[PDB]
């Protein structure tokens, strides 16, 4: 009875992660006994054994690990050291490799199999599909195998590069967008790839004060959770009228309580149904999507499409958890996305110059203010950036906004200007 | 010649199913046929079905190989993962949908579901976004996989059917680094410590950069010790966040008996009907009780069931609270309000509450 | 004997009209008869009419004596003031109400009004709460009495009739200290500076306790200069709040060309229909232009007229914005939104936004 | 004219403060000229002259003043000094005396005539009815007249004591309450008086880190704005059912759109009208007052009355303006108000021990936490104190809340428990 605590977790209908680890050890060791080119066959069983001790102790058995990477890069590999390194030698080193996913996590079977072959050769055989940022996670290899593994990945027929970690541009991710979704207001997947490609250096070679994440949602439903999990959330939107098929609205009206499930749930009362015609006051509409989510055969986003950029989203450390807020109410999204890239690169230049060690962009904006942030990106303040104007009178004014006066001359005279 | 670098991920468009590739950005309407299966109709009149399956996120490469075998048979050698770590197949023959479901369950043991239908207003419970825990991370207070396993065994029937009147995201973080969307989920499980760090003077001298460690404490509980070349901790100011351990291996705060999880509630990401919301603590602490965490699991279920029994169609947890108030929420969920739930995290600016953390505004 | 001390205010019960003393706490109902006149009916059958008049707050003792003569003639020697500094008389003989009104208008020039009637839903504009301004205070950015007069001259018709669809409090703070509930008014006029202090080192050395002056700065723009035993200002951090001058005569920051008023809107004290709210800046700055402040007055009127033309019955300004949103507010009022209006007051804790600043809650 | 700017403000329909100042100057000067005992007959005219200059310069001509007081007190009188005191010596010292009002500002003419006679003798003749806190303001006197003015005040047939100022208990204030208002849930006037008398020492002799203000509103309409400008807002409430007279509701219904003006405006949808019977679900009611304000002949506050106490209300400095928040959901308000007094004395003892120089009670609570505050007042945390539970997991736990453990034992051994 090797793993009695973990064994209980193979019972039950939800697919078991313990069954995932047990299969990996059992087949990896089978491969290495069969003479397959496998460098860490004892990888998964060692992990299983450690996790069992962890369960007993009710604590982790991993410690702070060395800085370990592939040649040419500074990010993408997370070093992990076991403190049971002598009792369980096979997990003494157990590093992760973050492998950049294709946009929208779309795969061909060939692409996936290449990944499997390489990782079977060099690692534990354990993966995550996917790590939260979006990357494929290769879970557990030794320091020696990092560079040869990466060589093999980049030598594949369909090759995969390393994603981001550390104080770099993290791997961008995107909702499925136009590939499957009729709500998509721009090509999320192309945007995501183009960004990933354009900023390869910034992703591979951390040079920034801290991490930076970009996520791309095709409409306000935000299916990659960009506003909470990215510093720079590109969320699709439109500027014109919601397209209304009155015929299709009647089809819904024949079975759906439109009054209660649509009209009364509109946050702004923009949408009216009298039993004959659906009317949307698009001036009142805040494009929350509810009515479109409700009657997708009848209601479509407008034809003037782009995105709203929300800035600052992050987990709590250090200054509190952030759902991103309105930075650019509307930007066009068209290849080569020069307008978006212009914004990003200005943000990075500024952040790199002004950011403190481990200061996220959201915290930088809180520290420096929206005026400085908007000047950096060359945009003007907009009422849409706030839920409400400030509740206190303590406003900063630019020197040049002041009326020339004996007082201002005194400030200038003293070099306090 | 050496080694190729800076080449990026493979181009997604090359890894697309022909029907998807052909009808790219030219879709008419989707239709949720039944739990786990979504019909997608192109303007060209082409029809495809996207079939969704729960995964344990952590996969054996041999499970991925099996998924690839499945994908070759039913989905033209194509599949995707979702932003909640479910996996989706693309079926063009409606008669073959049910077969695929059976073979996924027989081969890899993955359930069909994790979908919802806003049109009818019936919702499934989808996968739980989660992190590394005792599997790979050095800063966790709880396991991830173990708890996710325990919770989803208990809540299984909500994944495979449309039993809920609105969307409910469950999510988990193994520590306050709160990796994932845990801080904006309808129900969130967050690993917390309840004990301050006991400084290891030797390890701090050898391995830690003192000023950056001190600067990482949100409460300023940390100060450099000069005549000992180390860090001093003021226990009265410490709320056991563990950030100092992230910075410095000489600052552990793990107590197996007092580490555990807080349960938070009422986050929301979407814009539909009402603005996004950050989750709120409603249960301060539950113990680690591996391998089944029965205390943790009981409360999550207790919270979910109370919400489901009372919520109107589309009325997500935060929206339900908007209607009834927190007084009635605590009564109905049978939970205790204690001083712990009164927010005291001082550093966060009030002005953030005035920023528009939402895409909802008028033109 | 020695001088009497610690004897407190005269006991109010002794100073009540006998009909008020008699019926104290035994009222059936009130009825607003016409602007400025409220009928109150006691359980005993007694009826008394409370007749209200606007005042400039600053009163001559000679005006107080004239009010006393009027009270002796019409209200049996009794009167009161209200919490907005209107004055009220008590009349038992209904046939004398108009005689009282005409006499007050004739003798002291105080208009009957400043009432509202929630029942019919027609509201007067009552008096503007305000404080000392240049009449008595050393820290004002704007005058109080002059602006109140210029504003009430332009809005006078709203005081004497019930012409508004909801309550609208206009209130004035001559500096950021407020000295009143100005920060929770429907329309608030608030004196601000726009220039940093220039330390007077000699004055600071002689008169200012340095540590406490430094601790008074909400932005940490002040630091002690030990070498010169004084204080240095980091002008880049200062937003001209003036608190350091309250503390320290050596930190003045007044500039007659740049001092002026911000106009804030959307505050609320009562619970009725909607929680209380702090007011919000919508005009960053208007100059002082004594004696009539035409720019300031134009904006107050522009705001009040836009609200009144568009508000539903009982819909106060904040409630109107609740309905239409800030985008429309700025359009309909004709106001420009600029970066100044984005809150950046760092020190206030986010957690205050989670406290219940309201008596509205369920038992 | 000597006052061409201020003369502009004698024009227009609203009663002119300029006229009040000139009337005072004219009649004080006349009284003095007639041989009446008037110490400062030129004070009002000096004030006028200063103000005209302030109008031209667009700035104050007042400076920080000295500390001045009546004998035996340290608050209630604020020194004010003119910077024009060489040009206008009659305003060089121009102090205010704050004079405690009767509860609810109820006066007899005998009371007011006494105050007029005393201030005519000793001060400028200018007053404010009333100071924002509630006191009568005697606006402008000299240091040498403060004590004799106070002795005369104390010797009036209806005598008046000084109110508060500085780091003391300020003069409490109260809405008219049951003197006139059928809404009043407790005796605002009696409580205000009893607190004023109970804490005469705290009011007259500042002993605290900063000011502390108490205001008493008879019901949640809060007609004294207690929640924005008192630290301790005592706001009438009830715990049982709203009283409903059905015949009277029907009378309203003959003319009033009850649906749109009452029912749809209830914040919680507690109150319903079907044309025959008004129903209120008092469990849903949050006692906002709106329905009772709408139908005062039909609807009354319930019979089980008391108050809610809101804590912290204050102007901006230093840490931001505060509408006070729920500290005590319900306390009984029955003479001699021992329960209220017990809370106040506990808060004061704690705040005096712990408070920094010029730290308001609201700020001290933000710094120390609600847990400490609640222990001080011997009350338990209640959900009604928050609009929402915390949005982050960063909670403190009590030592005795923890499980006994080896770690907790280590903490003891290290000396950190
Ligand atoms: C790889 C991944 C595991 C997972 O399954 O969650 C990961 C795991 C770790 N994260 Fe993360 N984060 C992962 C996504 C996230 C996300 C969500 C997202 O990116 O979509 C967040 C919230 C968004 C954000 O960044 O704020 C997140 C917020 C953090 C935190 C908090 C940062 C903050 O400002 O509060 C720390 C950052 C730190 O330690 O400096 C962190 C750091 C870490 C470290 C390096 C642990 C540490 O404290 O040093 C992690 C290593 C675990 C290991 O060795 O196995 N991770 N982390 C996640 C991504 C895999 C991928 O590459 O695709
Ligand atoms: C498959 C997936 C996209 C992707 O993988 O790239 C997806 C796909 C769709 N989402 Fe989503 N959403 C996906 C993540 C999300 C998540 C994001 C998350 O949880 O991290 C939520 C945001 C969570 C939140 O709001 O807190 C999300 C917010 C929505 C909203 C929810 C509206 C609401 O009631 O608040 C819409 C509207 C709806 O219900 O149709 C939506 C609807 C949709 C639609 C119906 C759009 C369409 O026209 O087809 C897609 C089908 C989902 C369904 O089952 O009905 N999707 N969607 C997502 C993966 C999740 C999964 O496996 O279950
Ligand atoms: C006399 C006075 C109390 C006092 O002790 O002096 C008073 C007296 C009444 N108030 Fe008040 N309130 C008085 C200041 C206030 C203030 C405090 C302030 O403005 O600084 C407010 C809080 C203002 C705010 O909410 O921002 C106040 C908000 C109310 C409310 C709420 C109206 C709303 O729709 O929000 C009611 C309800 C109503 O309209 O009948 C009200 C209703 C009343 C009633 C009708 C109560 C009753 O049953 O008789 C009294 C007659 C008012 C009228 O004109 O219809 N009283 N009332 C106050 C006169 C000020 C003046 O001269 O205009
Ligand atoms: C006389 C009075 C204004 C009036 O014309 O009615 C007044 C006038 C002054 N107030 Fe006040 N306050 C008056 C009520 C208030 C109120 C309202 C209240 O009490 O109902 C507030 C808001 C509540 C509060 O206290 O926060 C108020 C908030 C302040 C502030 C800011 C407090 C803060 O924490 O921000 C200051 C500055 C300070 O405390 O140093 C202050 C300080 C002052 C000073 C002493 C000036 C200063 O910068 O040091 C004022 C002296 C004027 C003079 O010498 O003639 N006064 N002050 C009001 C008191 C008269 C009375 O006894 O009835
Ligand atoms: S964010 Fe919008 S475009 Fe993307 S999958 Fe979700 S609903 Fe579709
Ligand atoms: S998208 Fe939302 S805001 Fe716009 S009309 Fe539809 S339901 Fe209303
Ligand atoms: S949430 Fe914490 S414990 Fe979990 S993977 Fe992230 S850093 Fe590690
Ligand atoms: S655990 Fe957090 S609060 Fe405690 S000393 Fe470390 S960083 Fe500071
Ligand atoms: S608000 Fe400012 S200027 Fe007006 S009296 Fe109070 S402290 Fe003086
Ligand atoms: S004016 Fe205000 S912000 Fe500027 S230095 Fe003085 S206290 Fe600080
Ligand atoms: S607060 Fe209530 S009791 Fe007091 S006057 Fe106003 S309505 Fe009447
Ligand atoms: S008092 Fe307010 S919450 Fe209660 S029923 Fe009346 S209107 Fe509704
Ligand atoms: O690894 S974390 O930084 O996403
Ligand atoms: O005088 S003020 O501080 O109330």
């Amino acid at each position: 009875s090797e793993t009695p605590l973990l064994d209980e977790l193979e019972k039950g209908p939800w697919p078991s992660f313990v069954k995932e680890i047990k299969k990996t050890a059992e087949l990896m060791e089978k491969a290495a006994a069969e003479g397959k080119d496998v460098k860490m066959p004892k990888g998964a069983r060692g992990l299983l054994k450690q996790l069992e001790i962890s369960y007993k102790d009710k604590k982790t058995h991993w410690k702070h690990g060395g800085i370990v990477s592939v040649v040419g890069y500074g990010g993408g590999v997370i070093g992990r050291y076991s403190d049971l390194g002598e009792q369980i030698p096979e997990v003494e080193h157990f590093h992760t490799m973050r492998i950049n996913q294709p946009s929208g996590w779309f795969y061909s079977t060939k692409a996936l199999r290449g990944l499997c072959d390489v990782w079977e050769k060099w690692g534990s055989g354990l993966t995550n599909f996917h790590g939260s940022t979006g990357d494929i996670i290769f879970l557990g290899t030794r320091s020696e195998y990092l560079q040869p593994c990466f060589e093999d990945l980049g030598n594949l027929e369909i090759p995969f590069d390393i994603g981001g970690s550390g104080s770099d541009l993290r791997t961008p991710s995107a909702c499925m967008g136009p590939a499957l979704c009729e709500f998509a207001c721009y090509d999320t997947l192309e945007l995501c790839y183009d960004l990933t490609m354009t900023y390869q250096d910034e992703l591979h070679r951390p040079m920034w004060p801290y991490k930076f994440k970009i996520k791309c949602a095709g409409c306000p439903n935000d299916c990659v959770a960009s506003k909470a999990r990215s510093d720079f959330a590109i969320i699709g939107t439109w500027k014109d009228d919601i397209k209304v098929d009155q015929e299709a609205v009647k089809e819904y009206a024949s079975w759906m309580d439109i009054e209660n499930e649509v009209v009364k749930l509109c946050p702004t009362g923009a949408i009216k149904w009298d039993g004959k015609e659906l009317t949307i006051d698009n001036r009142e509409c805040v494009r929350c999507m509810h009515c479109i989510n409700k009657m997708p055969k009848a209601l479509k986003p407008g034809d003037e499409r782009g995105a709203t950029i929300l800035i600052g989203g992050k987990a709590p450390f250090v200054e509190g958890a952030v759902i991103g807020w309105v930075a650019v109410p509307f930007v066009e999204v068209e290849k080569p996305y020069d307008e978006i890239k212009e914004i990003l690169e200005a943000i990075w230049d500024w952040w790199d110059e002004e950011g403190k060690f481990r200061e996220r962009i959201g915290e930088l904006i809180w520290r420096k203010g929206m005026r400085e942030f908007l000047k950096v990106i060359g945009r003007e303040a907009d009422v849409r950036m706030v839920k409400a104007p400030r509740n206190n009178p303590f406003m900063f004014f630019e020197k040049d906004e002041l009326k020339p006066s004996a007082y201002t001359e005194e400030l200038k005279k003293r070099g306090m200007w | 010649e050496g080694v190729k670098t800076d080449f990026g991920p493979p181009y997604f468009r090359d890894l697309l199913h022909p029907v998807i590739a052909k009808n790219y950005g030219k879709w008419k309407y989707h239709e949720v046929v039944k739990p786990g299966v979504i019909k997608r109709v192109a303007e060209s009149g082409d029809v495809i079905y996207v079939v969704r399956f729960g995964t344990p996120r952590l996969l054996s490469i041999y499970t991925v190989r099996e998924l690839c075998d499945i994908a070759d048979k039913y989905s033209d050698g194509y599949l995707r993962w979702t932003s909640r770590n479910n996996v989706e197949f693309f079926v063009t023959d409606e008669s073959k949908i049910d077969d695929l479901i059976n073979e996924v369950q027989e081969r890899v043991g993955f359930p069909c579901g994790g979908t919802w239908d806003a049109v009818k207003g019936e919702y499934g419970l989808s996968n739980i976004v989660h992190t590394q825990g005792w599997i790979h991370c050095h800063t966790p207070a709880i396991d991830a996989s173990g708890i996710v396993k325990a919770v989803m065994d208990e809540l299984y029937e909500y994944f495979t059917d449309h039993k809920l009147p609105a969307m409910c995201r469950i999510s988990l973080a193994c520590c306050a680094n709160m990796c994932g969307a845990v801080h904006a989920s309808d129900i969130a499980i967050v690993g917390i410590h309840r004990t301050p760090p006991i400084p290891n003077d030797e390890a701090i001298r050898k391995t830690c950069e003192i000023p950056s460690t001190v600067a990482a404490c949100p409460t300023g509980a940390l100060k450099p010790d000069m005549k000992n070349k180390t860090i001093k901790v003021d226990v009265e100011k410490c709320m056991y966040c563990g950030n100092c351990y992230t910075m410095c291996p000489g600052m552990p705060l793990f107590d197996p008996e007092n580490d555990g999880a807080a349960i938070m509630v009422g986050g929301k990401l979407s814009e539909a009907r009402r603005m996004p919301e950050l989750s709120k603590v409603v249960v301060p602490w539950v113990p680690n009780e591996p391998p089944r965490w029965p205390t943790l699991v009981k409360y999550v279920k207790q919270i979910l069931e109370a919400w489901a029994a009372n919520a109107n169609k589309h009325e997500r947890l935060i929206e339900w609270v908007d209607r009834i108030g927190w007084e009635r929420f605590f009564e109905l969920t049978g939970l205790e309000f204690t001083q712990h739930l009164i927010d005291d995290y001082r550093i966060t600016p009030y002005f953030y509450s005035e920023f528009r953390a939402s895409t909802q505004f008028k033109w």
